Parts: structure tokens; C-alpha cells; sequence
RNA sequence: UGGCUUGUGGCAGUCAAGCGUUCAUAGCGACAUUGCUUUUUGAUUCUUCGAUGUCGGCUCUUCCUAUCAUACCGAAGCAGA
RNA sequence: UAGAGUUAAGGUGCCGGAAUACACGCUCAUCAACAAAAGGUGUUAGUUCAUCUAGACAGCCGGACGGUGGCCAUGGAAGUCGGAAUCCGCUAAGGAGUGUGUAACAACUCACCGGCCGAAUGAACUAGCCCUGAAAAUGGAUGGCGCCAAGCGUGUUACCUAU
RNA sequence: CCAGCAUCAGUUUUGGUGGCAGGAUAAACCCAUAGGAAUGUAGCUUGCCUCGGUAAGUAUUAUAGCCUGUGGGAAUACUGC
């Protein structure tokens, strides 16, 4: 598994996260077909709701450092089948539509502009 | 290399040459445990430690397994394993008596296929074979050992394997369910 | 005579058009196959089935290897990306003795006297360095003749060393 | 020069060049020439007759016990006086050290002119031949070729 | 010279015995069954020198006679070394008789004092190897008490040593207590 | 006659493209070869003229399994059979 | 023609005289004791390279998405026939697809890929010991005893050796 | 009368052990001193996580590679005794 892929992987997430402000970890706690894309269509523009291997993005949020801190206290949110959502489509609009669809199997929480919310 | 295996409060391990004993409330089980060079007679209070100097493919085999079977003997003598089979039959009602009353260290299968005869096998050590609740398909072994417990799966399976008529069509056969 | 007994050669050369009282017919159907066109054009890759030995590859097995590989290379295409050759010919007419018999016979047919191997077969010589089954095949993707050189050396006596050319 | 291989089993190509050595059975060895002539001799009969570079002491013990004439059995054994002086006298070589510094240097005389035999009968080497015998020549580890250092104690046994 | 054939290989004892018998020295070997020949139980099964296929039913009228016992192996084996052919050979054969069991109760050259070789160590060496007192069982070898009992006889010999033995020991002990 | 080779050739491994309903190997197998082997069927005067008398069968004196049937086992494109 | 002095060709576990020696090493199958096409998780070493805390790899655990039955062979073709375009989607992953399944839908699984875990793993290339291919008839019948080193290579040493 | 073999005393020839030396040479079983490059073990201190350890400083506890300069060691292939 080539490191030229993985190096530009965690580096790209840094650039996207420096550009944005807020974070919120998604809870993918067992789905069913159509309910995946029913999340996605309520966002649409520039959000972050794909997936991608956790070990790579574990390195991204650790080796962040925009000012002085990284994404502190983020690791107790992200373990198991989990996700993120950030980038530039407006803030609260992105945030509430995750937990529009995901009220059946709900989503988690995360630090919004980093003020810690749980 | 060398590995470590502990022993809890109400269990006493005692290896003494290759002869091992693990003690528990179900029974106390003996096997042997010693390959080439490897000395497992190193009792460091609680920790019984296997240790060898050499390595190699077939040699590393008897480094791990002597470590494994003392952990498996403590689970055997304390808790007790449950190895799982089922009596299956096609048409004819397969009839079984267990190691209690009639069975004096033997189990029996009669009316296997179309038997007027009987196919008989003994049983091993101190295995308390738990056949049925009221009536069940499942026979389930349990005893003080690990080896001798599921040896009563071997006993029972081989003696009435579907040989003289086909296994494919005729479904009188006591097959294994899972380990 | 299997091709075990069409291996070596104390059969010495004899092959000219002037001095010959007529050869028999051969099996040999076609030389170059797959591509006629591309020798080294489409094919910068080759495998030569280079002899270790100084054998006669008899005309029996010569057609055999070539026709197995002919029938095979129709699935991929009947003119796929290979160029299976025949090179060195049965120039030499293979001399083979018998009907023979000393005493107690039709006319007497000898063997010792009557040393002349009365021309029966045909054989090519495929000596050291030389090959018949030169397979100029393609660079990327479809190389098929590495497989088809098991199928070449089988219908050939001897232990040929596979060299990339 | 020495001799290693036996009397038998010699084709007419070795048989010609063995002729004017005048050498019968095994071990016995003559004193050959050295100019260009030595090359063609130890080219053909290289695996028959071996050679090497001996010292001064190496061919000193040799002409003592194996101290021959041609004609007449030897009265006085071969000292310095037994060559030149003594009762009668031979040619006129002085010591055994003058006899070695005769032949090895340039060789102004052959041994028949000094009134000895044409070859000299030697011995077998004490310490043996063994693996350095028939098997190969010098660069592997053989009897044949130019044994430079090794021919010292070898011929201080064959003496 | 009396030795003991106990707890080592068979051939690397037989060889050592032969050079001792050479002149006419009266070497008796005591125990054959507690030796060890090698081989499998598969290849070394069918064609083996007890009863299975070969050397038992292995005779004519004027012809061979073999064995089906772990006692008779070592007796037949050391005609098969020192033959009856030469005059010293047949003489040297009579100097040797092998015994099953240990009829001498005393300790001669046995375990600690023996010649070289013999007691091979199997570690990296040796998965498969037989034992003569296993191999001969379903060959016609019974009657264990008779031969196997011999061990019981060897025991009573030990006993004779241990006596009086025990006495001189108890004494020897008091000697050093001093 | 015996020896030798296996010529003339038998058997198997097997290159496995074809073709059998789809489908390299239930089966059928273009094209043939490599090792083994000594059976179809013979090449050779090696070893033999003070004997080298034949075939089918009766009768009675062996050993091996390249295996028909009896003990034991497994699989199918075989419903029990 | 004879007794000594020295050694070849070649031997020393034993029949039957001489090391049950010394040093290092793969391997212990009694290898040693014939055999090709053609083939292998025994078992060891060297070289080059994919691969690696920029989270290697396995097992266990998931997301199996919207456009959508993409399009077209064809009687029908359905991701799932043949052949080409080669994406959008949501831009921390799902290709216009790794394998199964029904004429086919109906049904199912997943490389690609996700999530636990946390260190050297894996392709080639080259060499050696092993290992598979190998059937016949009188009593060991590929040694008598038998040997796991008393086999063999490489390096060394001692003893024996032709009139 | 040749070969085997012969009292008793003295000596040669050939090879080795053991002690010693020359040709000719200096590595060693193991040999000085000064300056610069290096980097191993014990002990102490400081920092951080965790109950088990690790990183940094340590020339200021103790010791070394390899080169350069100066100075000092040095029995043996061959050959003889």
C-alpha cells in the first residue's frame, strides 16, 4: 500500500480543514441502501461526506497545526465506523441535515469552530 | 524464545518433568508436554514458563503448544468445554442410551440406518455427557479435560460413520455440528 | 522408432539436389505462422528454444509441435500477436534401415553388407545455437508463446534451454 | 628437472623426446639444457618429467650418497678430493659447492664430461607425493610444472 | 570380557564385541531386547528379519534357519559378523553366547563403564526408530513372563548386591559419619 | 539356442487444443511425445555340430500380482436400486 | 635372489590390520542406491524490487450507495452477450465491477474499499539441501551386522601402503 | 658357504625430538608516546507517558575505534647446528 497515495491523502484533508472552521463526526451505525444518499443530497455543494480509511485521517487531524494546536480531544469521538463533515457550504445548514436523515441510527457530535460540543 | 502462563487463586498448576497436572473443581487432568530441548519445568511461583534456546519451523511448534494447553487445561478443569454434535436420522428412529445406569463407560447407537444389530463404542475419562434436556437432537460433551471431552465426539462419530450405505442419500449419521 | 530413437546422429550428412535419386514427401505444412508480416516489426521480444544438444528434429515431431501451436493459437486469434517460425529444413534425407534379414529370407536382405540406409524418412538437424521454433512475440500484455514453448519442447526430443532473445 | 611418471604407456610423440635423456626407470633424472631449448621439451613431456628451481643445498646431498661414475665402482665416496685429486682423479671440479654453482648457473659442462653418469638415480620423496602427483600441474597443487619453493625439502629426501 | 547390552544401539555394540572376540576372548553379551535398531514401522515392517514376510519362512530342506524372537537376533547377527568359515572364526563364535535377561545379579561393565560410541543422543537427530522389544510381538513372541520375566530375575541379582551390599554400605556410611 | 537392443511395437504419464446440452479432461481426445518396458513382432552369426527330440491335452511338483471374485473405504453430470 | 630404508594407486565403524578422530556447515530421509516430460506451504542462504508509522500484511468486522435496467449484441441480454465511451455522483470510499447465482429476472458477495489492530511482511531473481513423477515372479536382494553420523561438502591432522 | 643370525668395544650414514644459531625479514604469543578524529559502559541529573520504561544532557565519573607525528620493539619460510 503505497505511501505516495497516503502522504498526499492526509495532506489534502489538512488543506480542506485549514480552509474551514467547524467539524462534526458522523455516526454511521448501521444503514440500509437508500438512506446513505438521502444524507448526501440534503447537503451538496462543498461538504465532506464521503468515507476514507481512518488511519490516514487519524494522521491528518493529529498533524494539523494551523495556529499552534491541532484538533484536540478529537480521538474519543472517532473510533469505529465514523465520519466527518466540514468544508465551505454554510455552517449550520451542513450541520443539521446530517441529523435530519440520521434520526433512525443517529450521528454523533464534534467540535464546532473548535468549541467542544458533545 | 520463552513465554509465561499464570495460574489463578483456586487452581494449582504443577509440572514435574514432562508430566503436567492442572487442578480444578471438575477434576485434575494429566497429559505429557516435552519436545526436543525445551524445558517447561520452570515454575516461577505463579508463572509456569516454557523456555528453549533454539528455533526453526517444526521446533517453534512445540514452544507455543505447551504454553497453549496449560491455558486450555485450566479452562477445562474449571469451566468445562462444550463440543457439539447432533444425531441425524432419515426415516428410522435412532435410539441412544447414555453413560448412566446401563452405560458403564459406554454409549450406544442402535437403529442406525436399519439396524436390528448395534454399533457400540466405549467412552474415555471423566466426561459427563449431557445428552438431551427432555429430548433433543443435540448431544453435547463436557468433562474435566479438553482432549478426553471431545474424544467422546470421535468415539461416537467413527463407530457409526455412514459407510456401508451412502452418506449422500441416507441421512442416518451423527455428524459434527461445529467445534 | 519413437522420437526417443530419432534423437542423435551417427547419420552423417546427405542433402543435395544434384546427387539424389529422389526424396519422399514431408509433413511440413507452413513455416511462419500468426504473423507472416512482422518478424521484429511488432515484436521486439522473442523466446528462442535453444538446443543444449546436437539432435535431429525428425519431420514427424517438426509438424507436430507446430500444428499443436497452430490449433491452439486460434482462440486468441488465428493471426494473433505471435510469429511462430520453422527455420532449418529437412535438407538431409533421413536414412533408415530395414527390411533387413540375413539368412532364411525372400532373396536375403542383409544389413551389415547392404549398409545403405534405404531412404525412408526425412529429418532436420537442430544443432547447438540453432532453433526451429523461434517465437517473436509482443512486448506488453499478450505474450502467449512462453506457455506455447512447453507445447514446443514436448514435441521435440532433448532438453532445450529457453533463452530470451 | 626430475622424473615422475613410469616407463610404460608412452605414445611415439613422448617417446621421441624421452630418447636423448637416456633415462630408464622411475625417479631417475638427468640435467637438461636451458636456452630456448627447454620450452619444447617441457611442453611435450611436462606431465611426464616435472621440474622446479632448487637451491644450493638441495643439489648438494644428492651428489654424496648417490655419487656415481659411469665406468668403475667408486672407491673413495664423493667428497671434494674424490672428484679432482685423491688417488687417480676424475675431471677437475673441486667441491660439491663448485659442482652445484657449475650446473645451475649456466652449465658450462654436462655430467658425463665431469665423469659421472648421464642421469642420476634419486629416491622417492619422503613426505610423499599423494594428491600432488598425476591429478594436475602446478597452479592447482600438482607435481608437474615449476615447483619453486617446494622442490627444496623434496630433493633433500631424494638424495 | 563380560559386557551388558542395555540402553543403546545394536550395531554399534556388535562391532565393538567382534574386535574383542577376535583372538578367542570369552565375551558374553547380556541382553539383546534392550538394544535399539532404527528404521520405520512401514518400510522396516514387511521385509524385516523377524516374522512378517522374510526371515522366518526362509528355508529349504538343506537351507536356512532364522528367528522370530528379540533374543535370537543378536546370536544370529554375530555369525553374520564373525563367520564359521575360518578356523578362528568358528572358534570365536563359541566364545560368544548371548542371553535374554540379566542372569548375573552383579554389576560388571554395564552403563557407566562401557566402550565408546553406543549411547547416541536424538534431538536434531531422530524422529523414527524402532526398538527390538516392541518389533518382536506379533511375530510369535509371547510368553513375555518367560523372556520378559527375566527382568524379574535380573532384579533378584541386584538384590544380592544390595545386601550384603547394603551392609557394607551402612558401614561405609558410619565410617564417614566419623 | 542363450546374450544384446526394443528395430517392428504394446502400455501409462501427459503437452490439451477441440466436442459432448453450457463446458480442456462425466465422456470423447486433434496432434503425438517423454520416461518405463520387453507382449505385437524380429534386427544380429555375439555364443553353440564326439545331439540343441516337436505341438494341444491327461496326471502330479512353485512364486509374484500388470486384480475376475471374496474383506475394508471414497466420489459422479447415480432417485432407492 | 633375500632382509632392512622410503612411499604410489588406494584404505582406518566391523567381518578382516589401522581415527567410534579434529574443525565448520545445510540436511537425519538410513539420505547413501538409475531414470525425463511435468510439478510441490519440506527447509536454508544471497541479490534486486513492489510495499512500510507517510500505519506494511492477515483475521474479524462493513458501505453493499444516487443517475439506473447507463448504453448496445439479441428471440430475450438483464453490471452479469458482444463492444466502446470512460464518468458524473457525494469531491475524507464504491469501479460504470473481485467472485457466486437463476434461461434471466429473482437473488448474493466483495478486491476496488471501509473499521479494529500495530511490525517487518510480500513479489521476483539466484543458489543449495530436500521432494513428486519409478511395476515382475528361487531365501536378505540396492550390503552381513547395521549406522540418524559410523552419511556427504569444505578445511585439517594422525595411522596404514607395489620384488 | 651365500641369506636370516652371532660375543664384546669403538665409529660412520640418514631422519627426527630438544636446545641453540646464521642467511634474511617483522609480523607478533603481542610491544611506547604526543596530537586530532571517535563513541561504549557505569553512575548521576532533568523532561514526558505508563507501571512498565524511554528521550535529552552527561568533554565536568570512566574508557575506546582510525589517521598522523615521534620513539621503541621484533626466532626465523630457507639453511645449518
Amino acid at each position: 500500500g503505497i505511501r505516495e497515495k497516503k502522504a498526499e491523502y492526509f495532506a489534502k484533508l489538512r488543506e480542506y480543514l485549514e480552509e474551514y472552521k467547524s467539524l462534526f463526526v458522523v455516526g454511521v451505525d448501521n444503514v440500509s441502501s437508500q438512506q446513505m444518499h438521502e444524507v448526501r443530497k440534503e447537503l451538496r455543494g462543498r461538504a465532506v461526506v464521503l468515507m476514507g480509511k481512518n488511519t490516514m485521517v487519524r494522521r491528518a487531524i493529529r498533524g494539523f497545526l494551523s495556529d499552534l494546536p491541532d484538533f484536540e480531544k478529537l480521538l474519543p469521538f472517532v473510533k469505529g465506523y465514523v465520519g466527518f463533515v466540514f468544508t465551505n457550504e454554510p455552517l449550520t445548514e451542513i450541520k443539521n441535515v446530517i441529523v435530519s436523515n440520521r434520526v433512525a441510527a443517529p450521528a454523533r457530535a464534534g467540535a464546532v469552530a473548535p468549541e467542544d460540543i458533545w | 524464545t520463552e513465554q509465561q502462563i499464570e495460574v489463578p487463586e483456586g487452581v494449582t498448576v504443577s509440572i514435574k518433568s514432562r508430566i503436567v497436572k492442572v487442578v480444578g473443581p471438575r477434576g485434575t487432568l494429566t497429559k505429557n508436554l516435552k519436545h526436543i530441548d525445551v524445558t517447561f519445568t520452570k515454575v516461577n511461583n505463579q508463572l509456569i514458563k516454557v523456555a528453549v534456546h533454539n528455533g526453526g519451523r517444526k521446533h517453534v511448534a512445540a514452544l507455543r503448544t505447551v504454553k497453549s494447553l496449560v491455558d486450555n487445561m485450566i479452562t477445562g478443569v474449571t469451566k468445562g468445554y462444550k463440543y457439539k454434535m447432533r444425531y441425524v436420522y432419515a426415516h428410522f428412529p435412532i435410539n441412544v442410551n447414555i453413560v448412566e445406569k446401563d452405560g458403564a463407560k459406554f454409549i450406544e447407537v442402535r437403529n442406525f440406518l436399519g439396524d436390528k444389530k448395534i454399533r457400540n463404542v466405549p467412552v474415555r475419562d471423566g466426561v459427563t455427557i449431557e445428552f438431551s434436556t427432555n429430548v433433543k437432537d443435540e448431544i453435547v460433551l463436557s468433562g474435566n479435560s479438553v482432549e478426553d471431552v471431545s474424544q467422546n465426539a470421535a468415539d461416537l462419530q467413527q463407530i457409526c460413520r455412514v459407510r456401508n450405505k451412502d452418506i449422500r442419500k441416507f441421512l442416518d449419521g451423527i455428524y459434527v455440528s461445529h467445534k | 522408432r519413437p522420437a526417443r530413437c530419432y534423437r542423435y546422429q551417427k547419420n552423417k550428412p546427405y542433402p543435395k539436389s544434384r546427387y539424389n535419386r529422389a526424396v519422399p514427401d514431408s509433413k511440413i505444412r507452413i513455416y511462419d505462422l500468426g504473423k507472416k508480416k512482422a518478424t521484429v516489426d511488432e515484436f521486439p521480444l522473442c523466446v528462442h528454444l535453444v538446443s543444449n544438444e546436437l539432435e535431429q528434429l525428425s519431420s514427424e515431431a517438426l509438424e507436430a509441435a507446430r500444428i499443436c501451436a497452430n490449433k491452439y493459437m486460434t482462440t486468441v486469434s488465428g493471426r494473433d500477436a505471435f510469429h511462430l517460425r520453422v527455420r532449418v529444413h529437412p535438407f538431409h534425407v533421413l536414412r533408415i534401415n530395414k527390411m533387413l534379414s540375413c539368412a532364411g529370407a525372400d532373396r536375403l536382405q542383409q544389413g551389415m553388407r547392404g549398409a545403405w540406409g534405404k531412404p525412408h524418412g526425412l529429418a532436420a538437424r537442430v544443432d547447438i545455437g540453432q532453433i526451429i521454433f523461434s517465437v517473436r512475440t509482443k512486448d506488453s500484455n499478450k505474450d502467449v508463446v512462453v506457455e506455447g514453448l512447453r507445447r514446443a519442447r514436448y514435441k521435440f526430443p532433448g532438453q532445450q534451454k529457453i533463452i530470451l532473445s | 628437472v626430475v622424473r615422475i611418471k613410469g616407463i610404460n604407456k608412452i605414445p611415439p610423440k613422448p617417446r621421441k623426446v624421452l630418447q636423448l635423456l637416456r633415462l630408464t626407470r622411475i625417479n631417475s633424472g638427468t640435467f637438461v639444457k636451458v636456452t630456448k631449448a627447454t620450452l619444447e621439451l617441457l611442453k611435450l613431456i611436462e606431465p611426464y618429467v616435472a621440474y622446479g628451481y632448487p637451491s644450493y643445498s638441495t643439489i648438494r646431498q644428492l651428489v654424496y650418497k648417490r655419487g656415481f661414475g659411469k665406468i668403475n665402482k667408486q672407491r673413495v665416496p664423493l667428497s671434494d678430493n674424490a672428484i679432482i685429486e685423491a688417488n687417480l682423479g676424475k675431471y677437475g671440479i673441486l667441491s660439491i659447492d663448485d659442482l652445484i654453482h657449475e650446473i645451475i648457473t649456466v652449465g658450462p659442462h654436462f655430467k658425463q664430461a665431469n665423469n659421472f653418469l648421464w642421469p642420476f638415480k634419486l629416491s622417492n620423496p619422503s613426505g610423499g607425493w599423494g594428491v600432488p602427483r598425476k591429478f594436475k600441474h602446478f597452479i592447482q597443487g600438482g607435481s608437474f610444472g615449476n615447483r619453486e619453493e617446494f622442490i627444496n625439502k623434496l630433493v633433500k629426501s631424494m638424495n | 570380557v563380560v559386557i551388558d547390552g542395555k540402553g543403546h544401539l545394536v550395531g554399534r555394540l556388535a562391532s565393538v564385541v567382534a574386535k574383542q572376540l577376535l583372538n578367542g576372548q570369552k565375551i558374553v553379551v547380556v541382553r539383546a531386547e534392550e538394544l535399539n535398531i532404527s528404521g520405520e514401522f512401514f518400510r522396516n515392517k514387511l521385509k524385516y528379519h523377524d516374522f512378517l514376510r522374510k526371515a522366518t519362512a526362509f528355508n529349504k530342506t538343506r537351507g536356512p534357519f532364522h528367528f522370530r524372537a528379540p533374543s535370537r537376533i543378536f546370536y544370529k547377527a554375530l555369525r553374520g559378523m564373525v563367520s564359521h568359515k575360518t578356523a578362528r572364526g568358528k572358534a570365536a563364535l563359541e566364545r560368544l553366547k548371548v542371553f535374554e535377561g540379566i542372569p548375573p545379579p552383579y554389576d560388571k561393565k554395564k552403563r557407566v563403564v562401557v566402550p565408546q560410541a553406543l549411547r547416541v543422543l536424538r534431538l536434531k537427530p531422530g524422529r523414527k526408530y524402532t526398538t527390538l522389544g516392541k518389533l518382536s510381538t506379533s511375530v510369535g513372541w509371547k510368553a513375555a513372563a518367560a523372556a520378559a520375566a527375566a527382568a524379574a530375575a535380573a532384579a533378584a541379582a541386584a538384590a544380592a548386591a544390595a545386601a550384603a551390599a547394603a551392609a557394607a554400605a551402612a558401614a561405609a556410611a558410619a565410617a564417614a559419619a566419623a
